[PDB]
């Protein structure tokens, strides 16, 4: 809602059609006037070049954003179910390193348990004779 | 709260009943039927149009 | 503020170069597409011709209610664009109607200055 | 599905990243070794540069392509409004012309029945 | 073939320069905006150091329920899905504490019985004398 030229809210506003940019007409004409120019590009541009006036016609002056509403929630979504699901990954990682780990070193009992049993019958036997 | 309670919102079960001889209101239910079976027989025709090959090549 | 084709606020207007006339990017591409022409003054223009060209969001208000909103408004479009194309028959009809008037009334006109010759002819006499 | 340099069914699929398009690796690694560049839009390219993670996808099927499934519905139907809108304008400008035509011309069919019946109330009374 | 945020398969796929990884176009955008770094490595990414890159869906032949139906079945199954996953987070955090405190446990055996096995193997080498 601003002119490319002034900076004023445009009450007629004109486009040049080499480079898509709204100016407002008074300050467009203005510009062709002392060069024919396009302000912006430095391209080649006429009075005739430009075009005036709004375009409501076989128009009329609800919908269309409902959808796009339904658009940047779903937006959300996706990206809360991207960090819930990373964590739920990166957990079970911890998960299952420390379960085969914990197993692992239930092993190292076992077998010190047993080797700890030996010393006791072999001392035991050994300083009853 | 959708998840929890385990009841998904209601939708518009209204345009496949509807009734003859109604009223105002079902002129509008009457007038919906039309115009979505006809959008419905030219979403049936760009299918069958194609047909296998679009099913095909998916 | 609307584009000339559906009545949308436009997202990524184009505007055509034949006619001065601001149109959505998506809706000027499918008529293109269709026949190489600008829908308003029927000139020939192609997708090359069209020059890329407020945005403000809806805050409907403080989801299950969206739901059936969505439903309504779809429910309201569909009989605001048939009651738009019964209005174009009969107009049409009532149009067709007129033309068999018009041209059955020059016919009894005809008949009308034979009986005013003939009494041309008669008050000469 | 296609390898955009040879035109076959790509073995061992790497995407570009500089010019995206999917390329056969044995092919594109021939091409980089022949000179550092992607052979779409000969921008520099090196074979390191060639190339989802922990959530499980599913086919796309007809949310994401339901709402653009939507668009496609009313963006159909709001070039169906043209044709009407269009059509509109043409048939009410025919009938103004119309009318006015018929309006112009009334006046001469009231003139006329004036004038056919005034020449028989006149002659006859001679 | 898919994206690396949503798990979908995109529509306009883009690439990122910093790390190999395709996302579809809107999602990625979204994480820039949000905080201007790639998702998956955590590395400085913006809008225009993106570099962007057909699908086909065979609508069924009963395509009302688009409205009714299938819109209904798409947020059941978004909504009974991540609750779901977020009683699937919650039990891996509470099977976390289990296996941890599990492993805590088995450490104190296995440091208890090192200091058990090796003077019991001790005192059988001072028996001899």
């Amino acid at each position: 809602m601003l002119c490319a030229i002034s900076g004023k809210v445009p009450r007629r506003p004109v486009l040049s059609p080499k480079s898509r940019t709204i100016f407002e007409k008074s300050l467009l004409e203005q510009y062709v006037k002392d060069t024919g120019n396009d302000p912006i590009t430095n391209e080649p541009l006429s009075i005739e070049e430009i075009v005036e006036i709004v375009p409501s016609a076989q128009q009329a002056s609800s919908i269309p954003n409902l959808l796009t509403s339904l658009q940047n929630e779903w937006d959300a979504i996706m990206l809360e179910n991207f960090k819930l699901r990373s964590t739920l990954d990166s957990l079970t990682k911890k998960l299952s390193t420390v379960m085969y780990e914990r197993d692992a070193a239930k092993l190292v009992a076992a077998q010190l348990l047993m080797e700890k049993n030996e010393d006791s019958k072999d001392l035991p036997k050994s300083s009853q004779q | 709260a959708l998840y929890t309670e385990y009841l998904k919102q209601r939708n518009n079960k209204k345009r496949r009943t509807p009734d003859f001889n109604d009223d105002d209101d079902t002129l509008f239910l009457e007038e919906y039927r039309r115009k979505y079976p006809r959008i419905d027989t030219s979403r049936y025709i760009p299918n069958e149009s194609s047909e296998v090959s679009l099913l095909g090549i998916v």
